[PDB]
C-alpha cells in the first residue's frame, strides 16, 4: 500500500432497517413526511391545479376575438361585393414610389 | 413545545414573504412607467366620473 | 339528432372504457378477460346498427367534434370520417376480435399475464379503430404508429426469447421505413395544399403528382408487407397465436391497403403510381405464395398466405378497383382469422407443436377443427359460392378484362394456383395420413369457448360474402360480357393447382430418396432474401456506426483538429517561454535587442 | 418577474438556516411552490410580449423555458437526495445552494431584456455547473470534462461579447425591442460575415453543433445526476433561445451563411444516431441522442420559417423533459449496480416491473410517437425543411428510422432478456424513484393535451 | 340555429326524400330509431332542459373588444418608436384577422366537398374559386416574410410589388 486509506464501505440498504421505506431519508418519520409533502404538493397541487389553471386561462391570445372579427369582415365584404381578402396591406395613395 | 416549533419552523415563511415582497416591487416598478397612461392612440378614453387613473 | 354520429362515437368510447378500468380490483381479479370480451360484443352490436343505417339510405358523415390547434392558416381538429369504408370495416373487425378474444380465453389460460394480454389486445383494437375512422392525416398517423407499437409489444410477448425480441425490432424497422414514406406524403400535402384533411386534399389535388402518391405507396408497402419489405410479417409469427390471428393477418396488415383505398381519387388521377402498385402487388403475391408452398411451419404457411392475399389486394388497387380491394379485405379477415384459430387449436392440442411433419391423423382425431379448416381453405381458394368467391373471382375477372401489365396478369394467375397448392399442402400434411406425434395423446377440443369462437367465425366464412355483396350499393361497372374460358380462368387454375400439388404430395409416400433441387432450396429458404438482406446491410451499417462515426471521427479526428492541436500548441509555447535558465546576461542581451528594434522599427 | 426571482433568493437563506434533516423537505416543497407560481407566466398576449419593467420581459418563447426550469429544480433535488445520503450537512447545503444559484441565473437569463445582460447571465450559469461537475462527479474524468465544457463554451462566447459591444456602439442600444423595431438589412461584406459568425458560433457551441460537441458526452457522462439533468434539459436550450433571439439582426445574411451549418447539422444528426446504435455506455447513448435532437433544432432555426420556429420550441421542451427522464432512469440502474455499462444488467423487466413500464414510456417518447409533443416538434421541423428543399425529407426519414432503432435497442438490452445471475443486490424500486419518473412523464402528456402553450410566439 | 351566422357559414337547403317502402317487411332502422329516441333522446333532452333552466337564473353577458384604427407604418416617421409600435401592433392584429378569414374560407370548401359527396368536382367549383382568390391574395400579402416578419418588411414587399407592376405597365404601354 502507498496510503493509510479507509476500506471501501459496504452499500447501505434503506430496506434493512425500515421495511416500509420510501427511500427518502434514514429516519422513518422524516422519510414518511418527505414522501407525504412531495406527493401532496407535486401531484395534487402542481399537477391538478396548474393543469386546470392552464386549461382555463383567459383567451388573451385573442383567438375567438380574431374569429369574430373575421366573421364580421367576411359578412360585410361579401354583402357589398368587395373582395374578401384585400389586395394590398397598405394604401398606395399613401405610398410614394421613387421616380 | 411551541417555542421549539417556531425555533425550527420560522424558515417556512421566508419564501412566502419573498413572494409578497416581489409582488410589491413589481407594483413599484409598474408605477414608474405611468408616462403614457390613458394617452395611447389605441386606448385613449375619457375618464369615468369616479376614477383617477385608467390602470395602476 | 341523427343516431349515426352518436352510435359510432359510442362504439369507439365503449371500446376505450375497459382500459380505464385497468386500475381496479376487477383488473386484479380473473374476471377481466370475460369483461373485455363482453365489452367487445356489445361494441360489435352497437356498430352493427349504423351499418344497417348506411345500407338503407347510404348515409355518410364527418364529425369534427374537438378542435386541437390552429397553425395560422391550418386547423387541426379531432375529426372522424364515418363513411362506407368505416361503417363496413368496424363491425367486421369487432366480430373478428370478439372471436379471437374468446379463443384467447381458452388458449392463454396458463399465462400469468392474461389480463395484460387482453388489455393489449383492446389497445390494438382502439388504435386500429382510430386509424380506420381517421379523417385527417395527423390522426391517421396517430393510428398508424399506435398499431405499429402495439404490434411491437405483442410480438415480443415472451420477453426472455431473443427471437421474439429480434422479430419485434425487425417489424419496427420495416414499419419505420413505411413511416418515412408517410411523413413525406404528409409534408408534401401540407406544403402544396395547406391542408391535412381528405376533403381539402381531394378538392385541391385534381391531378395528384408522383411525389405524394409514391410516398403513400411506400408507406402502404411497408405497412402491408409488400416485396422488399415483406420479411417482417412471417417473422411476426413469434408472438402467441391469438396475436397472429387478430393483429397481423386479419386487421393490421390491411392498413396499407386501406391507406391506398382512402386516396382512390388521387390514385385514379395518376397512372404511373397505379402501374407501380400493380407490379408490386403482382410480384409480392407470386413470391410469397412460392415461398409458402414449401414451408413446414403451419404458422409460417398461414403468414405467407396472408402476404399473398395482401399482394392480390394491391393488384386490385393498381387496376383501379378500390372497392373490390375493400371487399376482399373483409372476406380475407373472416376466413384467415378462422384459419389461424384452427392452426392454434391444433398447436395447443399437440403440446406447442407447430410442425406439419409431426402432425397427422387429425382428420379423425379432431373433427370440428378439421371441418373448420377445410371450410376455411375452400373459402380461401375461391369455392364457387363461399365468402372468398364474391371477392377473389371478381378480382381475377377484372384483372383479365382490364388494360393491365401482361406479366402482372400472369403472376396473379400463377399466385392463385400456388394458393390452391399450399392450402392442399396444409390439409394433406396436417389431417390426412397416420399420426406422427408423440404417443401420449392429449388431443382435446371439447372446450365451449373454442367451439363457440370457431363456430362464429365459421358462419361468416360461408354466408358473409353473400350478404355483404348483396347489401352494398353498386360502386363499379360489372364485367357482364367476357369469353367463357376467361370466366372460368380462376376455377381452372385453382383446380390445376389442387391436382398438381396433390400428386406431388402423394409422391412423398414412395420409398425413394432424392436430394433437394436448387429451385427447392430457393423456395424453402424464402428466396434467400432474409439471409442476405439481414446480414449484409445490417453488418455494414453497424460497422460504419463504430469504425467510422464513433472511432474515426468522434474519438480521433474531431478530437485532433480542435481541442488536441490547440492544447499541444499552447503546451509547446508554454515550455518555450518558461524554459529559461534564469541568467541576467541572457535576458539583458534580450533587452538590448528589444531596445534596438523599438528604436529602429518604430518611428 | 421579481415575484419569481425573490423567492429563489429566499430559498437560499431558508436552505442555509433549516435543520440538518429538513433541508430536502424544505427545498422540495418551496421549489414546487415556486414552480406553481411560475405557471402564471403562460398567459401571453397575441400582439406583443409581457413587458414587466425596463429589465425583465416575458414572451411565448421565454415562458415555457422558465416553467421547465422551475419544474426541473425539485426533480434535481429528489435525485440529489438519492445519491448524497452520506454527505455532511454543510456540503449538502452547498449542493442545494449551487442548484438554487443555477436556477436563479437561468430564470434571469430567459427573462433578460438586453443582449448584454443576457450574455452576462448565460455566462454566469457556467460557474455553478462547473463546480457541480468537477466537485460531485464520481469518476476521474470529471476534471477533464469540466475543462472541456468550460473552454468550449468560453471560446464560443467571447467573440459574442465583442460583437455585442460593437453592435451597441454602432446602433445605440442592445434592447431586444429596440433592435427588433430598428432592424436594418445586413449587407454582404466580410465584416458582416464575421459578425454573423461570431454570434452564431457562440450559440452553436452552446447548442452544440456537430463537430463542436465532444464536451457534451464528456460532461454529461461524468456529471452527477442533477448536473446531467440540468445540462440536458435546460442548458442546451440557451443556445436555441439565443439563436431565436439574435437572428433578428442577421438578415438577409442568414440566407447565404446557413449552408455549412445546415449541412453539418443534418449529416451530424445522422452520424450521432448511428453512434447511438453502437454505444457500450447508457449515459453516452442518451448524450448522443441529445446531440441528434439539438441538431434538428439547429436545422429549424437556420431555415427560419414560422413553421420551423414552432417546431423548434416544441422539440426543445419535449427533449428537455425526455432527456431528464432518461438520465434519471439510467441513474437508478447505476445506483443498483454501480456501473454504467448497458449489458452488465439485464432482465430488469422481470426483476422490476414498474421501472420497466417507465423505461417503455420514456423510450416511446424519445422516438417521435404521435401525438406526443416530440413528434409535433419534429414533424413541424420536417415539414419546414421539406418546403426548404426536397432531400431534407430523405435525411429526416433516415434519422427517424435510426432513432427508433437505437431507442428500442436500449430498451430491449436493459429490460428484456434473462437477468444476470450474479447480480443479487437489485432491491425493489423506491417510492421516491417512482414519483420522480411520474413527475417527469405526466406533464409531457398534459402538454400533448394542450399543445399551443409550447409552440412559441409564431403560433 | 342562431349560434352562428348563416350568411358567413352558408348551407344549401336540405332536400330529404320521403320514404316509399315497397315491402311488408318491418324496417329495423325505423325500430332502432324509435328505441334510440325513447331511451336516449328523451333523457338527454330532459337533462338539457334542467341545465338550461338553471342557466337562465344567472344570466350575464360578455362583450367583443373593439380597437379603433391608428396610423400605419406608412404614416409613421423614420425611427419614431411610438408610432412604429402602434402601427406594428395594428398590423399584427390585421394579420390574425386575415388568417381567420382564410380559415373560414377553407372550412367552407371542406364542408361543401363533404356535403356534395360524389358530385363534388362540379358542384364545389363556386367555393373553389373563392378559395383560390383568397389564398392568392393572402399569399401575395404574407408569402415569404420570414420568422421575424414585421410591418416594415411587408411594406417593403408591397413597394417591390408596386414597382414591378408599374414597370410591367410601362413596358406593355411601350
Ligand atoms: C430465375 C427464374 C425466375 C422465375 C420467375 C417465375 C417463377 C414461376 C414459378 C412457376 C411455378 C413453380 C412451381 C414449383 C416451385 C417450387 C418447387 C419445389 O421445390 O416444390 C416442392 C414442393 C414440395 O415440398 P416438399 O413436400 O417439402 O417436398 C420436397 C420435394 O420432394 C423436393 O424435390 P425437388 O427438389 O425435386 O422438387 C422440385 C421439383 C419438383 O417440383 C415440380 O416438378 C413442380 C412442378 C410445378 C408445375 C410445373 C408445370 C405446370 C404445367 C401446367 C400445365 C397447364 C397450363 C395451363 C393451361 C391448360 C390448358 C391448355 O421442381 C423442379 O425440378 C422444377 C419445377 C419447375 C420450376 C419452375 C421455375 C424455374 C426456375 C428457373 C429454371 C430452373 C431449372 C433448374 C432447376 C434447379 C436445378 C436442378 O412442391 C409443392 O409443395 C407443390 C409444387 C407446386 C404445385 C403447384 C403447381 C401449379 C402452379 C404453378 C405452375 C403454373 C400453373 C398454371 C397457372 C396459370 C397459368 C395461366
Ligand atoms: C476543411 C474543408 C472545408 O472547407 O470544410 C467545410 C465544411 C463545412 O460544410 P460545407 O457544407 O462544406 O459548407 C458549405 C460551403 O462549403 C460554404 O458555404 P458558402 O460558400 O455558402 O458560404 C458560407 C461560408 C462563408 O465563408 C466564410 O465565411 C469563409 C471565410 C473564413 C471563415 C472562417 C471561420 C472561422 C470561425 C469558425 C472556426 C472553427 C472552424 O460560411 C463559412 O465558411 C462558415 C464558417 C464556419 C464553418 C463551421 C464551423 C464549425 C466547424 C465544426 C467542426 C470543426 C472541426 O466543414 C467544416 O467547416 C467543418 C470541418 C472542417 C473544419
Ligand atoms: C396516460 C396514462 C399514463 C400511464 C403511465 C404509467 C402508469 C402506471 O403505473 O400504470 C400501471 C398501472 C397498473 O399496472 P400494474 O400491472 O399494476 O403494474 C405492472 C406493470 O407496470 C404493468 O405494465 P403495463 O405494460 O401493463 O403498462 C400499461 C401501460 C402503461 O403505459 C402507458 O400508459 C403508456 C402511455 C404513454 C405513451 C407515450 C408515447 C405516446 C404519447 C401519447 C400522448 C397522449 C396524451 C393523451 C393525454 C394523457 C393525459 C395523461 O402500457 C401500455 O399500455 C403499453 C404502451 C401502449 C402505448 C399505446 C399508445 C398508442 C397511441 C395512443 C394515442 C392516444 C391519444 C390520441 C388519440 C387520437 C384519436 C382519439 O396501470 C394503470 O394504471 C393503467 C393506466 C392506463 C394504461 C393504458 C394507457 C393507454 C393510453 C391511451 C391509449 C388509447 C385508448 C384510450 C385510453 C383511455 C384511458
Ligand atoms: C382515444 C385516446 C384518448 C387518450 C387520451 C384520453 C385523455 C382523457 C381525454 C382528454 C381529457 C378531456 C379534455 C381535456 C382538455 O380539453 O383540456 C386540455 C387542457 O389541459 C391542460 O391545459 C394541460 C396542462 C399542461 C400544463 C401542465 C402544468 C403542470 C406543471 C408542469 C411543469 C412542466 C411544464 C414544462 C413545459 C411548460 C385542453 O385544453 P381545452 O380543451 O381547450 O380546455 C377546455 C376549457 N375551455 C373550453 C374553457 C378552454
Ligand atoms: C430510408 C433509408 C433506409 C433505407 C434502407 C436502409 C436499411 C438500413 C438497415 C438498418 C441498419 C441495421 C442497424 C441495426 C438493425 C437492428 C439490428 C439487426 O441487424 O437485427 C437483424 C434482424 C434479425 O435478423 P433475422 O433475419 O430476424 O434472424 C433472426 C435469427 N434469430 O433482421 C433485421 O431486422 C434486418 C433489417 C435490415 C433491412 C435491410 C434491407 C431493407 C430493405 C430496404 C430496400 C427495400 C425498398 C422497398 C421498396 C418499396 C417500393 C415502394
Ligand atoms: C367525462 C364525463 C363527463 C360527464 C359530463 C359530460 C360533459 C358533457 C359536456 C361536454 C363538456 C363541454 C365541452 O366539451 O366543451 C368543448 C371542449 C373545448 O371546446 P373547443 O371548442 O374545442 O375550444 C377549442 C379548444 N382548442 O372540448 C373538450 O374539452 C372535450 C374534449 C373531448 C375530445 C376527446 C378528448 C381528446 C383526447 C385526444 C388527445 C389529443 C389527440 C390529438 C388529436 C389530433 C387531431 C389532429
Ligand atoms: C495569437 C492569439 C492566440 C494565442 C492563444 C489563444 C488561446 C486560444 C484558446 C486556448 C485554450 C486554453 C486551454 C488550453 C491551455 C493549455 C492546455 C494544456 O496545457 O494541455 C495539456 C493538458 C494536460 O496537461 P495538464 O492538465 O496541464 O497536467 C499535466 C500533468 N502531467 O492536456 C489536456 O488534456 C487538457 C486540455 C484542456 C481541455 C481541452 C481544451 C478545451 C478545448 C480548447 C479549444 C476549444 C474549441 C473552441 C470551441
Ligand atoms: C488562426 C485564424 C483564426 C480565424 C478565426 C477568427 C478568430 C480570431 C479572431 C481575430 C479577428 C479575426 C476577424 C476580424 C473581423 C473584424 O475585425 O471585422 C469585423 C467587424 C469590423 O468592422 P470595422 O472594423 O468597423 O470595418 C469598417 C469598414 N468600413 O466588426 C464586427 O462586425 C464585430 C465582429 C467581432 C469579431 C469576430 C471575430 C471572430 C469571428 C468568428 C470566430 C469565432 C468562432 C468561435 C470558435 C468556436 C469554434 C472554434
Ligand atoms: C439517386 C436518385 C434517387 C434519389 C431519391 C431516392 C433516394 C433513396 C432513398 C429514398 C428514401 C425515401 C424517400 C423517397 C422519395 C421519393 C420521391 C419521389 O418518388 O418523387 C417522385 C419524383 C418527382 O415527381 P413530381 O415532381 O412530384 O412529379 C412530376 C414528375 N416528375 O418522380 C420521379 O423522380 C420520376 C420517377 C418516379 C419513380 C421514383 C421512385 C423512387 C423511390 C424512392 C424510395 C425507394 C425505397
Amino acid at each position: 500500500i502507498r496510503l493509510q486509506e479507509d476500506p471501501d464501505p459496504e452499500d447501505e440498504n434503506l430496506y434493512e432497517k425500515n421495511p416500509d421505506s420510501h427511500g427518502y431519508d434514514k429516519d422513518p418519520i422524516v422519510d414518511l413526511w418527505n414522501m407525504r409533502v412531495v406527493f401532496f404538493f407535486g401531484f395534487s397541487i402542481v399537477l391538478v391545479l396548474g393543469s386546470t389553471f392552464v386549461a382555463y386561462l383567459p383567451d388573451y391570445r385573442m383567438q375567438e376575438w380574431a374569429r369574430r372579427e373575421a366573421e364580421r369582415l367576411v359578412k360585410y365584404r361579401e354583402a357589398n361585393g368587395l373582395p374578401l381578402m384585400e389586395s394590398n396591406c397598405f394604401d398606395p395613395n399613401k405610398i410614394q414610389l421613387p421616380e | 413545545n411551541v417555542l421549539q416549533i417556531v425555533r425550527d419552523h420560522w424558515v417556512h415563511i421566508l419564501v412566502p414573504v419573498g413572494f409578497v415582497f416581489g409582488c410589491y416591487l413589481d407594483r413599484r416598478s409598474d408605477e414608474k412607467l405611468t408616462a403614457f397612461r390613458n394617452k395611447s392612440l389605441l386606448f385613449k378614453r375619457e375618464l369615468r366620473p369616479n376614477e383617477e387613473v385608467t390602470w395602476k | 339528432m341523427n343516431p349515426f354520429a352518436s352510435l359510432t362515437l359510442t362504439t369507439l368510447t365503449i371500446l376505450t372504457i375497459p382500459i380505464m378500468m385497468s386500475n381496479s380490483n376487477i383488473y386484479k381479479t380473473n374476471l377481466y378477460p370475460n369483461y373485455v370480451k363482453t365489452t367487445v360484443s356489445y361494441a360489435f352490436t352497437l356498430s352493427l346498427v349504423p351499418l344497417l343505417m348506411f345500407m338503407h339510405t347510404g348515409q355518410e358523415m364527418i364529425i369534427s367534434n374537438w378542435h386541437w390547434m390552429t397553425l395560422q392558416t391550418v386547423e387541426l381538429s379531432l375529426s372522424f370520417k364515418m363513411d362506407y369504408f368505416s361503417v363496413m370495416f368496424i363491425p367486421v373487425a369487432l366480430f373478428v376480435t370478439w372471436s379471437i378474444m374468446e379463443f384467447s380465453m381458452w388458449y392463454m389460460h396458463s399465462d400469468p399475464f392474461i389480463n395484460r394480454f387482453f388489455k393489449y389486445l383492446l389497445l390494438f383494437l382502439i388504435t386500429m379503430m382510430i386509424l380506420v375512422t381517421a379523417n385527417n392525416l395527423f390522426q391517421l398517423f396517430i393510428g398508424w404508429e399506435g398499431v405499429g407499437i402495439m404490434s411491437f409489444l405483442l410480438i415480443g410477448w415472451w420477453h426472455g426469447r431473443t427471437d421474439a425480441n429480434t422479430a419485434a425490432l425487425q417489424a419496427i424497422l420495416y414499419n419505420r421505413i413505411g413511416d418515412i414514406g408517410f411523413v413525406l406524403s404528409m409534408a408534401w400535402f401540407l406544403t402544396h395544399s395547406n391542408a391535412w384533411d381528405l376533403q381539402q386534399i381531394f378538392m385541391l389535388n385534381n391531378e395528384c403528382p408522383n411525389m405524394p402518391l409514391i410516398g403513400l405507396l411506400l408507406a402502404a408497402a411497408g405497412k402491408s408487407a409488400q416485396f422488399g419489405l415483406h420479411p417482417w410479417l412471417p417473422s411476426a409469427m413469434e408472438g402467441p397465436t391469438p396475436v397472429s390471428a387478430l393483429l397481423h393477418s386479419s386487421t393490421m396488415v390491411v392498413a396499407g391497403v386501406f391507406l391506398l383505398i382512402r386516396f382512390y381519387p388521387l390514385m385514379e388521377t395518376n397512372k404511373l403510381v397505379q402501374t407501380m402498385t400493380l407490379c408490386l402487388g403482382a410480384i409480392t403475391t407470386l413470391f410469397t405464395a412460392l415461398c409458402a408452398i414449401t414451408q413446414n411451419d403451419i404458422k409460417k404457411i398461414v403468414a405467407f398466405s396472408t402476404s399473398s392475399q395482401l399482394g392480390l389486394m394491391m393488384v386490385t388497387i393498381g387496376i383501379n378497383q378500390p372497392h373490390l380491394a375493400f371487399l376482399h379485405i373483409c372476406m380475407h379477415a373472416f376466413f384467415k382469422a378462422m384459419l389461424f384459430m384452427c392452426s392454434g387449436s391444433i398447436i395447443h392440442s399437440l403440446n406447442d407443436e407447430q410442425d406439419i411433419r409431426k402432425m397427422g391423423g387429425l382428420y379423425k382425431a379432431m373433427p370440428f377443427t378439421t371441418t373448420a379448416l377445410i371450410i376455411g381453405s375452400l373459402a380461401l381458394t375461391g369455392m364457387p359460392y363461399l365468402t372468398g368467391f364474391y371477392s377473389k373471382d371478381l378480382i381475377i375477372e377484372a384483372v383479365n378484362m382490364s388494360y393491365t401489365n401482361a406479366w402482372a396478369l400472369l403472376m396473379t394467375l400463377i399466385a392463385t394456383s400456388l394458393t390452391a397448392a399450399y392450402s392442399t399442402r396444409i390439409i394433406f400434411f396436417a389431417f390426412l395420413g397416420k399420426p406422427r406425434f408423440p404417443p401420449l395423446v392429449l388431443i382435446n377440443e371439447n372446450n365451449p369457448l373454442l367451439i363457440n369462437s370457431i363456430k362464429r367465425l365459421l358462419i361468416g366464412s360461408i354466408f358473409a360474402g353473400f350478404i355483404i355483396s348483396n347489401n352494398i350499393p353498386p360502386m363499379t361497372v360489372p364485367n357482364t360480357t367476357m369469353p367463357l374460358y376467361m370466366k372460368m380462368t380462376a376455377l381452372i387454375v385453382t383446380i390445376m393447382g389442387f391436382m398438381l400439388a396433390l400428386e406431388l404430395n402423394n409422391t412423398t409416400y414412395y420409398l425413394k430418396f432424392k436430394y433437394p433441387s436448387q429451385t427447392y432450396k430457393f423456395s424453402n429458404m424464402l428466396g434467400y432474401y432474409p439471409s442476405i438482406m439481414h446480414r449484409l446491410p445490417t453488418y455494414h451499417n453497424l460497422s460504419m456506426s463504430q469504425k467510422s462515426a464513433s472511432s474515426l471521427l468522434d474519438l480521433i479526428w474531431l478530437e485532433t483538429i480542435l481541442p488536441k492541436t490547440t492544447s499541444f500548441i499552447q503546451m509547446k509555447m508554454s515550455i518555450m517561454v518558461s524554459n529559461q535558465k534564469g541568467l541576467i546576461k541572457l535576458y539583458f542581451l534580450s533587452f538590448l535587442i528589444t531596445i534596438m528594434i523599438s528604436m529602429t522599427l518604430f518611428n | 418577474m421579481l415575484k419569481i426571482i425573490i423567492p429563489t433568493t429566499m430559498l437560499l437563506p431558508m436552505t442555509w438556516m433549516s435543520k440538518h434533516n429538513m433541508i430536502w423537505i424544505n427545498a422540495t416543497v418551496h421549489s414546487l411552490l415556486i414552480s406553481l407560481i411560475s405557471l402564471s407566466l403562460l398567459n401571453q398576449l397575441g400582439e406583443n410580449s409581457l413587458n414587466f419593467s425596463l429589465t425583465f420581459f416575458s414572451d411565448s418563447l421565454s415562458a415555457p423555458l422558465l416553467v421547465l426550469t422551475t419544474w426541473l429544480l425539485p426533480l434535481m433535488l429528489m435525485a440529489s437526495q438519492s445519491h448524497l445520503s452520506k454527505e455532511t450537512t454543510t456540503r449538502k447545503k452547498l449542493y442545494i445552494t449551487m442548484l438554487i444559484l443555477l436556477q436563479l441565473f437561468l430564470i434571469m437569463t430567459f427573462t433578460a431584456t438586453e443582449l448584454i445582460l443576457f450574455y452576462i447571465l448565460f455566462e454566469a450559469t457556467l460557474v455553478p455547473t462547473l463546480i457541480i461537475i468537477t466537485r460531485w462527479g464520481n469518476q476521474t474524468e470529471r476534471l477533464n470534462a469540466g475543462l472541456y465544457f468550460l473552454f468550449y463554451t468560453l471560446a464560443g462566447s467571447l467573440p459574442l461579447l465583442v460583437a455585442l459591444v460593437y453592435i451597441q456602439n454602432t446602433t445605440g442600444s442592445l434592447n431586444f425591442l429596440i433592435i427588433h423595431y430598428w432592424s436594418h438589412p445586413l449587407s454582404n461584406s466580410w465584416s458582416n460575415i464575421f459578425m454573423w459568425l461570431a454570434c452564431i458560433m457562440a450559440f452553436m457551441v452552446k447548442m452544440p453543433l456537430y463537430g463542436l460537441h465532444l464536451w457534451l458526452p464528456k460532461a454529461h457522462v461524468e456529471a452527477p445526476i442533477a448536473g446531467s439533468m440540468v445540462l440536458a434539459a435546460v442548458l442546451l436550450k440557451l443556445g436555441g433561445y439565443g439563436m431565436m433571439r439574435i437572428t433578428t439582426i442577421l438578415n438577409p445574411l442568414t440566407n447565404y451563411m446557413a449552408y455549412p451549418f445546415l449541412m453539418l447539422s443534418m449529416w451530424g444528426m445522422i452520424m450521432t444516431s448511428s453512434i447511438c446504435l453502437r454505444q457500450t455506455d447508457l449515459k453516452s447513448l442518451i448524450a448522443y441522442s441529445s446531440v441528434s435532437h439539438m441538431a434538428l433544432v439547429i436545422v429549424a432555426i437556420m431555415i427560419q420559417t414560422p413553421w420551423s420556429f414552432m417546431g423548434a420550441t416544441a422539440l426543445m421542451i419535449a427533449h428537455g423533459l425526455t432527456s431528464s427522464m432518461l438520465f434519471c432512469l439510467a441513474n437508478t440502474n447505476y445506483e443498483r449496480v454501480h456501473s454504467r455499462t448497458m449489458i452488465l444488467a439485464r432482465g430488469l423487466q422481470t426483476l422490476l416491473p414498474l421501472m420497466a413500464t417507465w423505461w417503455l414510456v420514456a423510450s416511446l417518447t424519445n422516438l417521435a410517437l404521435p401525438p406526443s409533443i416530440n413528434l409535433i416538434g419534429e414533424l413541424f421541423i420536417i415539414t419546414a425543411s421539406f418546403s426548404w428543399s426536397n432531400i431534407t425529407i430523405i435525411l429526416m426519414g433516415m434519422n427517424m428510422m435510426i432513432t427508433a432503432l437505437y431507442s428500442l435497442y436500449m430498451l430491449i438490452t436493459t429490460q428484456r432478456g434473462k437477468y444476470t445471475h450474479h447480480i443479487n443486490n437489485i432491491k425493489p424500486s423506491f417510492t421516491r424513484e417512482n414519483a420522480l419518473m411520474a413527475l417527469h412523464i405526466l406533464p409531457l402528456l398534459l402538454l400533448t393535451l394542450n399543445p399551443k402553450m409550447i409552440l412559441g410566439p409564431l403560433y | 340555429p342562431d349560434s352562428w351566422d348563416k350568411d358567413v357559414y352558408p348551407e344549401p337547403p336540405r332536400r330529404t326524400p320521403a320514404p316509399a317502402p315497397q315491402t311488408s317487411l318491418p324496417n329495423p332502422v325505423t325500430y332502432l330509431t324509435k328505441i334510440f329516441d325513447l331511451l336516449v333522446d328523451r333523457p338527454v333532452t330532459l337533462a338539457r332542459e334542467f341545465i338550461e333552466q338553471q342557466h337562465a337564473k344567472n344570466r350575464y353577458y360578455y362583450y367583443h373588444r373593439e380597437f379603433r384604427r391608428v396610423p400605419d407604418i406608412t404614416e409613421c416617421e423614420e425611427k419614431d418608436i411610438l408610432c412604429m409600435f402602434e402601427a406594428e401592433m395594428q398590423w399584427r392584429r390585421d394579420y390574425k384577422v386575415d388568417q381567420e378569414i382564410v380559415n373560414i374560407i377553407q372550412e367552407r370548401l371542406k364542408a361543401c366537398q363533404q356535403r356534395e359527396g360524389e358530385s363534388y368536382r362540379q358542384n364545389c367549383a363556386k367555393e373553389l374559386e373563392q378559395f383560390t382568390q383568397v389564398s392568392k391574395a393572402f399569399q401575395d400579402r404574407y408569402s415569404d416574410l420570414g420568422a421575424h416578419y414585421s410591418a416594415r418588411k411587408c411594406l417593403a414587399k408591397q413597394k417591390q410589388r408596386m414597382l414591378a407592376e408599374r414597370k410591367a405597365a410601362k413596358e406593355a404601354a411601350a
